RNA sequence: AGCCAGGAUGUUGGCUUAGAAGCAGCCAUCAUUUAAAGAAAGCGUAAUAGCUCACUGGUCGAGUCGGCCUGCGCGGAAGAU
């Protein structure tokens, strides 16, 4: 398999093409076009939602023709509308940012269970909650 | 929106040209232009989302127009009123996106004589009332009274928040036309007063006697000393390298005493050379802020027979002189800032 | 070369070698780290 | 100590700021697969990348690794017939 050549997964939520610095100079230094994301990239964005932060591979050659494959949204932004919290920690021990029920996370883990490694589905719960503890998210018993 | 609408409309395309210059790879070898674009990403993505909200409101306005046969006036009336309200809210919130310290307010009499002193007293009372209805403190630093009524020259120090941000537009000359109190007949007279507003600054005086930048010479002295004076280095000379100030001392027979007092004189006469510079700088600034009160150079006119106050910088007239003279001059200073700030965002080229 | 009365190791590549009765430091990565005692 | 091999997984993290992604500075420092692997000790980007280390497997194969107390030496150490 061809390893990383000219693509790094970094861009704003998939909702629209949004020709902004996060997308323009994300490819402007590598080529292709900024406006193309409204047709090919946004073909599947009508399926999911408007405003899902997902990282997409931006493989670009010297031919200025690029192919893109996305993935699940990262767990940090994944449990935001599912947790109701728009902010994040940075002082998650002096205070806390909110509350979260324990049962609210595993039912979304199967979305990320395909691209995450682990013995089974329940193992993914521990990885998220340990990360979730860094955001000050208090588990609801 | 007199021209800020036009300013944005001309600049609204620049909000897309910044994006165009983002993805050209010709401005990425350097850094300055890309830094400018990144700082000026289209109306600052927070306010950009605010503009998306305003455009949603405008699109809601755009609909529900192409149908007739209904007494529908009230709903789009309130809709366009809400659109204007949110438009002005957008104006203020994107205009909000320094010098907010205490101030020295100086006002003195111009043309007129005693009547100028009376008007200076009235004007200072107006400013004092405006300050007291703001939770600001006013203290009379100095006073020179005007024989009959108010002051030949009153200078006061105002302490509070954002004082200079609001009072810095009061400099210049103010003209008053009215029937004076020191007049036997009923003749109307025109007089002027002169107002200056200043900030406050730290006034550190560092004694740069740091010997790392001094050149010191010891040598023989001249005069009547017999055999001792010839074979001794009892004269001192110190030069301060950064400023080029040179001082020498040979008055006493001891090198230590000469060095000590010469160094003291160097310190005193290097401090004076900075105090004089600061004094002339502040004097010059006061001079070009003040003007020369002669009823021809002025910023606002108070006509008492007509009860009118007019401002010549923005060409705005009002018929609320009595409310102004009782300390409600806020309505005068709000529009000026509205113009002034409208030029700060334009001067980015 | 920096000549000083206290030669010490500054990175992980620095080495202590005594040549001709003189203690000195040399490292293969940073040429600014070579020094001798004097 | 050498010599081969590995040296992994969601932080494009909120927390600051235009951009900060282990390695600029504010918090925390969990979990998974595993023989190992740090949510980063170092070099390196405007921002990514890229480059080492720990640690873990195979050959080699006999010793090896740092403090404490003490004797004698080394550098630090330049003046005028
Ligand atoms: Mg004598
Ligand atoms: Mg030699
Ligand atoms: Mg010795
Ligand atoms: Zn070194």
């Amino acid at each position: 398999a061809k390893k990383v050549q000219a693509y790094v997964k970094l861009q704003v939520a998939a909702g629209m093409a949004n020709p902004s610095p996060p997308v323009g100079p994300a490819l402007g230094q590598q080529g292709v076009n900024i406006m193309e994301f409204c047709k090919a990239f946004n073909a599947k964005t009508d399926s999911i939602e408007k405003g899902l932060p997902i990282p997409v591979v931006i493989t670009v050659y010297a031919d200025r023709s690029f192919t893109f494959v996305t993935k699940t949204p990262p767990a940090a932004v994944l449990l935001k509308k599912a947790a109701g919290i728009k902010s994040g920690s940075g002082k998650p021990n002096k205070d806390k940012v909110g509350k979260i029920s324990r049962a609210q996370l595993q039912e979304i883990a199967q979305t990320k269970a395909a691209d995450m490694t682990g013995a089974d589905i329940e193992a993914m719960t521990r990885s998220i909650e340990g990360t979730a503890r860094s955001m000050g998210l208090v588990v609801e018993d | 929106k007199p021209s800020i609408v036009a300013k944005l409309e001309a600049l609204h395309e620049r909000h897309e040209e910044v994006q165009a210059l983002l993805g050209d790879a010709q401005t990425i070898a350097d850094q300055e232009r890309f830094r400018a674009l990144s700082r000026e990403y289209a109306q600052l993505s927070d306010v950009s989302r605010c503009f998306t909200d305003w455009q949603q409101v405008q699109e809601d306005i755009e609909t529900a127009q192409m149908m007739l046969d209904d007494p529908e006036m009230r709903e789009m009336a309130q809709d366009e009123l809400r659109e204007a309200k949110e438009k002005s809210e957008q104006l203020e919130q994107q205009l909000q996106v320094d010098d907010e310290r205490n101030a020295f307010l100086e006002v003195r009499a111009g043309t007129g004589g005693d009547e100028a002193a009376l008007f200076a007293g009235d004007l200072f009372r107006m400013y004092s009332r405006y300050a007291e209805a703001r939770r600001w403190r006013v203290e009379i630093m100095s006073a020179s009274e005007g024989e009959h009524g108010g002051y030949k020259e009153i200078i006061a120090k105002i302490s509070g928040d954002g004082v200079y941000g609001r009072l810095k537009f009061e400099s210049g000359g103010h003209r008053v036309q009215r029937v004076p109190a020191t007049e036997s007949q009923g003749r109307i007279h025109t007089s002027a007063c002169t107002v200056a507003v200043m900030p406050e600054l730290p006034d550190a005086e560092l004694p740069d006697i740091n010997p790392a930048d001094l050149r010191i010479d010891t040598f023989r002295s001249s005069g009547a000393g017999g055999q001792h004076v010839n074979t001794t280095d009892s004269a001192i000379r110190i030069t301060h390298l950064p400023t080029g100030i040179v001082v020498e001392c040979q008055d006493e027979r001891s090198q230590h005493k000469n060095k000590a007092k010469a160094l003291s004189v160097l310190g005193a006469r290097i401090h004076a050379a900075e105090m004089a510079k600061r004094q002339q700088a502040e004097a010059s600034t006061r001079r070009n802020l003040l003007g020369s009160g002669d009823r021809s150079d002025r910023n606002r006119t108070y006509n008492f027979p007509q009860g009118r106050v007019t401002d010549h910088r923005i060409n705005l007239t009002l018929y609320r002189l009595d409310e102004v003279m009782e300390g409600k001059l806020d309505m005068l200073i709000e529009p000026i800032i509205q113009e002034h700030q409208a030029d700060q965002l334009a001067a980015l080229s | 070369m920096k000549v000083r009365a206290s030669v010490k190791k500054l990175c992980r590549n620095c080495k202590i070698v005594k040549r001709d009765g003189v203690i000195r430091v040399i490292c293969s990565a940073e040429p600014k780290h070579k020094q001798r005692q004097g």
